[PDB]
């Protein structure tokens, strides 16, 4: 159960534990000898959450027996709120059931909190193919998230071969968003066949607010499948959301 | 002479402030030229406080101290019947000065039934049924705070009435019991949900078996089928009948019988076969037959029903018994370590021992004192133990109560030890005291002990406790039970998992130490992988958890634990086998040198009023004076006037405002338009000579609070006010204006009053037996000032950490009355510096100079007030308080919370003109005040001595014999919430969840809250109140209207669906945390409704979802 694992940087986490704590309430990040990961579900089934860190984005990663602890996103998200990402994060637990953030940076911040027992279901995902998998870039969803959620609140995504559209609509103000692969904001295409389907944006604002400028985006989703979208950190760690579609109009 | 002298000094201070009352009241500014209250010096006072008759006092100090109040009360009847007291007029009157007044004689004027239970007393006749005449009584509105006993003993007199009047039984018909019993169903179903249900034989039966009838005016709004009844002068809801015949009789049966039979009254053979019917209900170990004998016990179980049905079920464990430990006391202690963390009164004390706490890290602390539960609160995961208490003897519990037996306690064991050194050794040693040096000193030569131990010891057994060496030291030898305070409890499970435990035993890391040829281990390594630890936590043995040594958990049990572990053991000599119908202990004491004693084998457990003032409507939204005031608005309401003859004012103040004559009152007669003053109207005996009606003293008509409020301003020269209000209405009889300078002064002083002109600040107390200086924070000094002399033990005041006993007329309050009372006394001083030119008496200036003033402590439905003096503060919100000062017939009748008053606010603010006609609350007005409480300095002087922790043998030895707490013969052989509590909701249903070991089974506690969401959801879901903007109080019809045709404002509707989404979280996280059957219709059926009713298809049920992944269950197992 004791264990310490020491990642450089805070201001990096902080983006992840803000992108969590607007898209969950409540999580317990499991930890394991391969990393820190976390499958949980938001508790107004919005948004499904999986957090996979491996122990090569710490720079020191110590463990005597894999143990899953209970972190509050609120508390958290506050510690990490002013932390600089030139400080040294270190993340320490041991005989008791506190967690001490220790900040070795501009001055050393010896931290400690409660853990709660938090009763999380450890529930997987299946594997099945989507046949759209789309890598654009992070800007680019910012933009075209912000300006349409104004106009509408759900959004049609559709992707054809060396194609990409997300058309939206309303009463009087409509709107899309057209990329393919010689633009500037896609990256990469990798549709087989046709693919239609409609999501809420709403979900995709607070999905996207947390995400970078220059952070590859990759998107899963499908027909009637729902929307899957992960995207790396530090080129290791990786980060996968998945929705359910709008059963609704 | 102590106490005497003391209440010489209350009495001379009642004098003093009976002088101020007197020199400030002779003013004239009060309704009143002299003391309206007067004081009462014993129960003969009090009795004529209700009804009277003045002069019956003698017969009472005379009749009841002779022959008891049963036989007294019969005697006072009878002088009232005979005409012993002067010529009352009809039977009527003197029937009803026998049953008020040998009410007030019976109960000793605790209750109010005299003067706001019993309505009316009638004579009346069973011309329906025979003829033949009957006695009626009439009971008001307030009839609930009066205790179910004495309104079953009221009709007893009554019985008694008709004997000596002449009257007969009543006859009740078909229609009349028809009707009672159709209101005992209505009144039962929707009303109030009483205890006991009754049935319709029994009312028809019993009710034909009541002497006379008993019956009263319209309670509740509740119409009734059974229309003009003959006899009947409503149709509609007698609460009083219901809650007298019912709750009264049917409630006390098992007492009545015992009142029938002390007074010796002939033809209540009804009730008694009532209490009756009530009655249709080699190899085994002692100790489980004491068990078994626990367990045929019928208190244990249908109490425990009590409480089943009374909160949670199905979640405490049936092997251990939850509660706090049984601790008997002489005639409720709760450690307040437990207090925060997690029915009767929960009395806080810090004497007695706390529980032992699960830390969270794996080890196991107990928390004695309340700092330790400060340290360690943050890892606390349950509560195993949950703490002491104090039962009473002489607890007041009927219908058949047994006692069950005692546990063993610390202090029958010092018992044990001194008749064992008696009758071994013949040392004679008295236990619970200090002793003389040459019995300690052989003692401690026999025994090889220390005498300052043995001193302290005996001294306080509880704080001094030996060690396991000596303890097994004088057991090898005394023939004597070890230690209980390092004896678990091994009568927890069953003897096979002890049976694994030894074994579990023998593999462990033991090492063994002798001293004085006893042989005691020092510590045991043991791994919880060989077999779980579980009876160890319920052993209660404090241990520590241990995993880095890369072992998963190796547990170590060091001394003087180790030892007392390994003692009933016989230090795994001989081995423990499971045997039936012997229990653990028993097979222990079968073969080991040590005995053992079973220690815990029982388990207990607005309004904002500041004048009186009519405003009505006129003051807005918050009846605000002074917007009326200011503004100009009128107030068209039923008030009084004043005239003055000489002068010439008129007005509703007291003094004349511009002359300095006082004026008297003003009679307007209302038929004619004509006024009278007091002078001219007591001439013509306050009858008009013009028209034959009663002058009435208020009328309806305009009132204008500019001209009003400003001609009191000036009166005590005040100008700041902020903001104050009045009443809708005046609820006396007289309807009598107050004098506005006092509100003035109300306003600046931040006190607020009531509608008895009283500032009675509400407050709760509890009995206590002894206390030390030092919990309550008072130095030597100070004491020896109170007028303190000496202990219980004769020594002198002296020493500060000393148990000392406490006086009669002696208050704690907390900070908060403190400070307001302490507003209050300043709001006295300064009504006394400008409104009535009187020097001060208070002169308070901080909380401790309060100390030595006296204060009056009033109760629900009692007519007279027990003056106290604060002698100090505690830090608890509730109070301390005296079994003298509070007595025990007072709390019997469900009241703890009481009014607490200044004597001299109550001296020169109390009015009798202020008394209401009609409705009325829990208490009516001081109307006498009692400050002579001798306690019988010649005979209960002496008994009050010898109360300090007096456990006598006979108890804890003849306890088991399954006895009952009314046996007093025992003792008298040897004496001769929605934030607190919602959370506390959630933090101990959790620890009920950790409790049943994830086995949740349906109940109804937050059920108990979700069933009005759903019919209120549901019912006003169909209502859709239309409610415009401008119009409030219009509501509009169902049917949509457009919009409202008064105002142009869109109409608001209250379908209740934004305002119950917010209690629905609540507990839907909790419901949605666990999979349960036959509640998920109900919790997924509003929810889907409103959705069905508003209008994101889940991919799968991640959120607790029992709906997919339980149909996917059964249609996976189709
Ligand atoms: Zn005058
Ligand atoms: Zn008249
Ligand atoms: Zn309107």
């Amino acid at each position: 159960m004791p264990f310490e694992v020491v990642f450089d940087g805070a201001k990096e986490f902080a983006d992840l534990i803000a992108t969590a704590s607007n898209l969950i309430d409540e999580a317990a990040f499991k930890f394991t000898e391969e990393g820190i990961s976390m499958r949980a579900m938001d508790p107004s089934r919005v948004v499904l959450i999986d957090l996979n860190l491996p122990e090569s984005i710490f720079s020191k990663y110590e463990v005597e027996e894999p143990e899953t602890i209970g972190i509050n996103m609120d508390q958290f998200k506050k510690i990490l709120k002013r932390g600089k990402a030139k400080d040294t994060l270190i993340l320490r637990k041991g005989d008791e059931n506190f967690l001490e953030i220790t900040f070795e940076g501009t001055a050393k911040r010896t931290f400690r909190l409660p853990l709660i027992d938090v009763e999380e279901l450890e529930l997987e995902l299946p594997e099945l193919p989507f046949t759209a998998k789309v890598v654009l870039l992070g800007e680019v969803l910012k933009e075209g998230i912000k300006d349409a959620s104004l106009v509408s609140d759900a959004i049609k995504f559709i992707a054809k071969e060396n194609e990409f559209t997300m058309k939206a609509e309303g009463e009087t103000n409509e709107v899309e968003i057209r990329l393919t692969l010689e633009d500037e904001g896609l990256l990469d295409l990798e549709v087989e066949e046709e693919t239609k389907s409609a999501y809420g944006i709403r979900y995709l604002s607070d999905m996207v607010k947390g995400i970078g400028k220059a952070d590859e985006v990759i998107l899963r989703f499908g027909n009637e499948m729902p929307l899957q979208m992960e995207y790396m950190i530090r080129d290791e760690g990786r980060l996968t959301f998945l929705l359910a579609p709008r059963v609704e109009e | 002479p102590e106490m005497k002298a003391y209440f010489e000094s209350l009495q001379r201070e009642i004098d003093r402030a009976y002088a101020i009352a007197r020199k400030a009241r002779a003013q004239g500014k009060d309704p009143s030229f002299d003391v309206e209250v007067p004081q009462a010096t014993d129960m003969a006072g009090r009795v004529e406080s209700l009804v009277g008759p003045p002069g019956v006092a003698e017969r009472i100090r005379e009749l009841v101290k002779e022959y008891g109040k049963e036989i007294a009360a019969l005697k006072v009847v009878d002088e009232i019947i005979e005409g012993k007291f002067g010529d009352l007029g009809s039977k009527e009157k003197y029937a009803e000065q026998a049953v008020r007044t040998a009410l007030a004689i019976l109960t000793e004027g605790i209750v109010s039934a005299p003067l706001e239970g019993i309505a009316d007393v009638k004579i009346k006749r069973n011309e329906w049924a025979d003829g033949s005449e009957y006695l009626a009584l009439y009971y008001a509105g307030p009839i609930r705070s009066s205790g179910g006993t004495a309104q079953a003993l009221s009709v007893l007199v009554g019985d008694y009435v008709r004997r000596k009047l002449g009257l007969d039984r009543f006859k009740p018909s078909d229609e009349h019991i028809e009707r009672m019993v159709e209101e005992v169903d209505l009144y039962h179903r929707a009303v109030t949900r009483l205890q006991y249900h009754p049935e319709a034989d029994e009312v028809r039966l019993a009710m034909r078996n009541i002497p006379i009838e008993i019956t009263g005016e319209e309670t509740d709004k509740v119409e009734v089928s059974h229309r003009n009844v003959p006899g009947v002068e409503t149709n509609h809801l007698r609460g009083g009948a219901i809650l007298v015949l019912a709750e009264g009789v049917l409630q006390k049966a098992k007492k009545l019988v015992k009142y029938i039979d002390k007074m010796g009254i002939e033809g209540w053979d009804w009730i008694k076969e009532f209490v009756e019917a009530k009655e249709k209900g080699v190899e085994k170990g002692f100790y489980y037959e004491l068990y078994e004998k626990f367990r045929a016990n019928i208190a244990p179980n249908k109490k425990y029903t009590k409480e089943i049905i009374g909160g949670r079920p199905l979640f405490a464990e049936p092997s251990t018994n939850g509660g706090f430990r049984l601790r008997y006391g002489r005639s409720w202690s709760v450690n307040p370590a437990t207090m925060l963390i997690l029915g009767c009164i929960v009395t806080p004390a810090t004497t007695v021992e706390g529980p032992i706490v699960r830390l969270k890290n794996g080890s196991v602390v107990r928390v004695d004192d309340y700092e330790t539960a400060l340290k360690v609160r943050n890892e606390v995961d349950e509560i195993l133990y949950v703490g002491d208490a104090l039962v009473n003897f002489g607890d007041f519990v009927e219908n058949n109560q047994t006692l069950l037996p005692a546990n063993y306690v610390e202090e029958w064991w010092v018992q044990e030890l001194v008749q064992a050194i008696k009758d071994l050794y013949e040392v004679e040693l008295q236990p619970f005291a200090e002793n003389d040096r040459e019995a300690v000193e052989e003692a401690a030569e026999y025994l090889e002990v220390d005498p300052d131990f043995l001193w302290n010891l005996l001294k306080d057994p509880l704080r001094v406790k030996p060690d396991v060496e000596t303890a097994i030291h004088l057991s090898t030898v005394l023939d004597i039970p070890f230690h209980p305070y390092y004896t678990l409890y091994w009568n927890t499970l069953q003897p096979e998992e002890v049976e694994e435990l030894q074994k579990a035993l023998l593999g462990a890391q033991i090492e063994w130490a002798e001293f004085r040829k006893n042989r005691f281990a020092k510590k045991v390594v043991l791994e919880n992988d060989k077999n779980i630890k579980r009876y160890l936590e319920l052993l209660g043995l404090p241990h520590r958890l241990e995993r880095v040594e890369k072992k998963r958990k190796v547990i170590v049990v060091e001394y003087p634990w180790s030892a007392a572990l390994l003692t009933p053991l016989g230090n795994l000599e001989w081995e423990f086998k499971a045997k039936p119908f012997y229990t653990v202990i028993d097979i222990i004491n079968e073969n080991n040198r040590i005995k053992l004693r079973d220690r815990g084998i029982s388990w207990i457990g607005k309004p904002p009023v500041q004048v009186l003032f009519p405003i009505g409507l006129a003051g807005g939204q918050s009846r605000d004076i002074k917007k009326a005031a200011e503004e100009g608005k009128t107030a068209r309401v039923e008030i009084a006037f004043f005239k003055c003859p000489k002068c010439g004012h008129v007005g509703p103040e007291h003094l004349c405002p511009v002359c300095g004559t006082r004026k008297e009152l003003l009679w307007h007669c209302p038929k004619c338009g004509a006024d009278y003053p007091e002078s001219d109207a007591k001439d013509f005996n306050y009858r008009c000579p013009k028209c034959d009606v009663e002058l009435k003293p208020y009328a309806e008509r305009e009132i204008k609070p500019a001209d009003l409020l400003r001609q009191a301003m000036d009166n005590v020269k005040v100008y700041g006010i902020d903001r104050l209000k009045g009443v809708k209405g005046m609820t006396s009889g007289y309807k009598m204006a107050e004098p506005l300078e006092k509100g003035l002064l109300r306003v600046k002083n931040d006190v607020y009053v009531f509608k008895d002109g009283t500032i009675r600040f509400d407050a709760t107390d509890a009995p206590i037996t002894h206390f030390k200086p030092k919990e309550i924070g008072t130095s030597v000094e100070k004491l020896r000032e109170l007028g303190y002399t000496h202990d219980f033990e004769g020594k002198p005041l002296e020493r500060d950490d000393q148990i000392l006993e406490l006086k009669v007329q002696d208050v704690i309050l907390p900070y908060e009355a403190g400070r307001y009372l302490l507003k209050v006394a300043r709001f006295i001083d300064d009504l006394l510096e400008k409104f009535y030119g009187l020097p001060r008496f208070y002169n308070a200036e901080k909380m401790e100079d309060l100390v030595g003033h006296l204060v009056i402590g009033l109760a629900p439905h009692t007519s007279a007030g027990i003056i106290g003096r604060i002698i100090g503060f505690s830090d608890v919100l509730v109070g301390y308080a005296h079994p003298y000062y509070h007595a025990a017939k007072r709390r019997n009748c469900d009241g703890d919370e009481d009014a607490v008053m200044l004597l001299l606010d109550a001296l020169l603010n109390f009015s009798k003109y202020y008394l209401p006609e009609k409705r009325g609350g829990k208490m009516d007005a001081p109307l006498v005040v009692t400050t002579r409480l001798d306690p019988r300095e010649v005979d209960s002087e002496v008994h009050n001595m010898d109360v300090v922790r007096y456990y006598p043998l006979e108890f804890y030895k003849a306890t088991y014999e399954l006895k009952s707490p009314k046996e007093v013969k025992v003792i008298e052989r040897v004496e001769d919430g929605d934030m607190e509590e919602k959370v506390a909701r959630q933090l101990a249903l959790a620890e009920r969840i950790r409790a049943v070991d994830e086995h949740h089974v349906a109940e109804t506690i937050i059920n108990s809250h979700l069933v009005p969401d759903l019919r209120g959801n549901l019912r006003s879901f169909t209502r859709q109140e239309f409610r415009c903007v401008k119009c409030n109080t219009k509501y509009r019809r169902p049917p949509l209207t457009g919009k409202c045709p008064k105002c142009g404002g869109k109409i608001v509707l209250t379908v209740s669906k934004g305002a119950i989404e917010k209690y629905l979280p609540t507990a839907k996280m909790l419901v949605t945390k666990y999979r349960v059957k036959d509640y998920t219709r109900q919790r997924i059926c509003i929810t889907e409704k409103d959705i069905k009713t508003l209008f994101q298809r889940t991919l799968m049920g991640f959120s607790a979802d029992i709906c997919e992944k339980m149909v996917k269950e059964r249609t996976g197992h189709s």
